[PDB]
């Protein structure tokens, strides 16, 4: 616990403490523009892409 | 009998206050240690979520699961896993548990480690019930539903040791105290007046003869009798946290004494 | 954000003591400090683990979702 | 029990393909969200 | 045909899928919000 | 991430043996017994019980590094006394006091009511 360091009890640790939820999103859109060719969501396999 | 000596000042179903006499320092520290981290116990090591329509996500419940308390009488009678001949888990190794809870009322639905269910096959063995110390008989509040909520949920519970996780730690706090007087100076207090005055005197000292200005210091005075007491979560009788952990001890003892045993052929 | 079962420092169970510790504030017009010791909460590790608690289940439990 | 994706608002259990367009049916809001895997999860209770 | 524009998750991130919002847009472009939950434990060199 | 797993503090690795016997080299009659998956439970215990020996002339244990379960023990004897049977004695002596400590315990609990 030197220079601006800590000791922590492992054992307070697994009964709960100090432990928090991390919550990301991710988000995307179908295409920005195209008339005809459009962006799309799917799975994708071969199809020569 | 000879050795390390005993005398029990208070006990009760979940804690023992004693007196150790005869005992070096090392063994008194070594079973209170072994008593914390070194004794198996049987707690929920594995969550299979089938629904968590709760305010709560599904590794916080998960979480709590561990930490519930389940009976661990009969625990020597149940294989670690790691060592169980089984793919995965079996009843020789393991208990399972289930939690199916569905809001019905309009009003808060609370979740209770009652409401968990031993689906295993106990085979006659005191294990996995979970332990209810709770006056109205519920015993740890798991979550709470609201209405459309529901939380379906199977549980393996296998052996382990705190060592591992805090989870499988059958004892709390252990109280340990050795020379309330400081008759052997193995302190220092801190004061500003007067060292008597400011630090509040022990319980223990009642126990023992107070020092005496009129006398030196005993140089050959060793530490020697510990005011101990011992706490239980529920998963193990508190008299068995003691003989467990003397026992675990000496256990782990002997393993050494075998290793050179084994050591000293090829 | 419910009860902790076991209180981090020592882990003695406290997740059933809530409900009970609630009740001996309302019903029993007791005092926090007295409320804990009769639900023997003796070490300040352990009152602190409901003495601080902060129920916020409750408010969560409040949206429909 | 075979789901694709859940109203956000009335909690509607819809089910529809790309060319259908999102919005609720008998609802009409236009979220949608969805549905647990029927994969099943496991935890290590620590 | 087709090229890739496929998400991948953040290189070093890991954990479990917690909510999927598919949604139309104000100019009705189908879009998504992707939800990834974790839980931190307090590690090692964690700040306090 | 790059947290080794809980078990690696009491199960023994691969190939890994619990003890290992080396010779000291800057004493005569000495040695270092390295315990492997072991901590202060052990260590503190069999070295105070090597220290009421009177043919131990020293007897020492030490940790070297917290994150890692394993401790070194050297030990120097008299002569014509094998540190491996100083260590043996030891432990048989440690598990005679608890053995008395379990019974002893035990008869007073059921002298004990509630
Ligand atoms: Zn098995
Ligand atoms: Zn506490
Ligand atoms: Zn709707």
């Amino acid at each position: 616990n030197q220079e601006d360091s800590m000791i922590m009890n492992q054992s307070s640790i697994d009964r709960g403490l100090f432990r928090s939820l991390f919550f990301r999103s991710y988000m995307d859109q179908e295409k920005k523009y195209g008339m005809s060719i459009t962006e799309t969501f799917e799975k994708p396999q071969r199809t020569n892409t | 009998e000879e050795g390390p000596q005993v005398k029990i000042r208070e006990a009760s179903k979940d804690n023992v206050d004693f007196i150790l006499s005869n005992v070096d320092l090392a063994m008194a520290n070594s079973l209170r240690r072994v008593m914390i981290a070194e004794i198996p116990t049987l707690a929920i090591d594995s969550v299979e979520v089938e629904t968590n329509t709760t305010v709560l996500a599904d590794e916080f419940i998960a979480h709590r699961l561990g930490l519930i308390p389940l009976q661990s009488m009969d625990i020597e009678q149940l294989e670690y896993s790691r060592d169980c001949f089984c793919e995965d888990h079996c009843d020789k190794c393991s208990v399972v548990l289930t939690l199916q809870a569905f809001g019905e009322s309009e009003s808060t639905t609370n979740v209770y480690s009652k409401d968990l269910v031993i689906v295993s096959n106990l085979m006659g063995r005191n294990i996995g019930h979970p332990i209810i110390q709770d006056k109205e008989g519920n015993g740890v509040l798991i979550c709470k539903l609201r209405k459309g909520q529901e939380l379906k949920l199977t549980c393996v519970a296998k052996k382990g040791i705190a060592k591992e996780h805090a989870k499988w730690g059958p004892a709390a706090a252990i109280e340990f105290e050795y020379d309330p007087w400081n008759k052997l100076k193995h302190t220092d207090y801190w004061y500003e007046q007067d060292s008597a005055k400011e630090w509040p005197q022990s319980k223990n000292c009642e126990y023992e003869d107070p020092p005496n200005e009129g006398d030196p210091f005993d140089y050959k005075a060793q530490a020697d009798t510990f005011y101990m007491n011992v706490e239980s979560v529920g998963s193990i009788p508190v008299d068995q946290v003691v003989v467990r952990g003397i026992d675990t001890l000496q256990k782990k003892v002997a393993s050494i004494l075998l290793a050179l045993t084994q050591m000293d052929q090829d | 954000m419910i009860v902790p079962v076991r209180c981090f420092s020592c882990g003695k169970v406290v997740g059933d003591k809530w409900e009970s510790y609630l009740n001996l504030l309302q019903e029993d017009e007791l005092d926090e400090g007295t409320a804990l010791s009769r639900l023997g909460l003796k070490r300040y590790c352990c009152r602190r683990m409901i003495l601080t608690h902060v129920d916020l289940i409750e408010k969560f439990l409040r949206y429909n979702p | 029990a075979t789901l694709k994706y859940i109203c956000a608002e009335c909690s509607s259990k819809l089910s529809l393909s790309r060319t259908d367009a999102v919005r609720c049916k008998d609802c009409g809001h236009r979220i949608l969200l969805k549905a647990r895997t029927k994969r099943l999860v496991q935890f290590e209770a620590r | 045909s087709k090229r890739d524009a496929s998400t991948p998750l953040r290189s070093t991130e890991n954990g479990i899928v917690d909510q999927v919002l598919v949604t139309t847009n104000q100019d009705g472009l189908k879009f998504v919000k992707v939800r990834v939950r974790t839980t931190k434990i307090p590690q090692i060199g964690d700040k306090f | 991430m790059n947290a080794p797993d809980r078990f690696e503090l009491f199960l023994l690795g691969e190939g890994e043996s619990k003890l290992k016997i080396d010779p000291d080299t800057k004493a005569p009659n000495a040695v270092v017994i390295t315990f492997e998956k072991e901590d202060h439970t052990l260590g503190n215990l069999i070295r105070a019980e090597l220290l009421n020996d009177r043919k131990v002339l020293f007897a020492a244990y030490k940790v070297e590094h917290p994150f890692f379960a394993r401790f070194k023990l050297r030990i120097q004897t008299t002569e014509g006394y094998d540190p491996k049977d100083a260590l043996k004695n030891a432990c048989n002596s440690i598990i005679n006091k608890l053995g008395a400590l379990k019974t002893n315990f035990e008869t007073e609990w059921n002298l004990q009511t509630l």
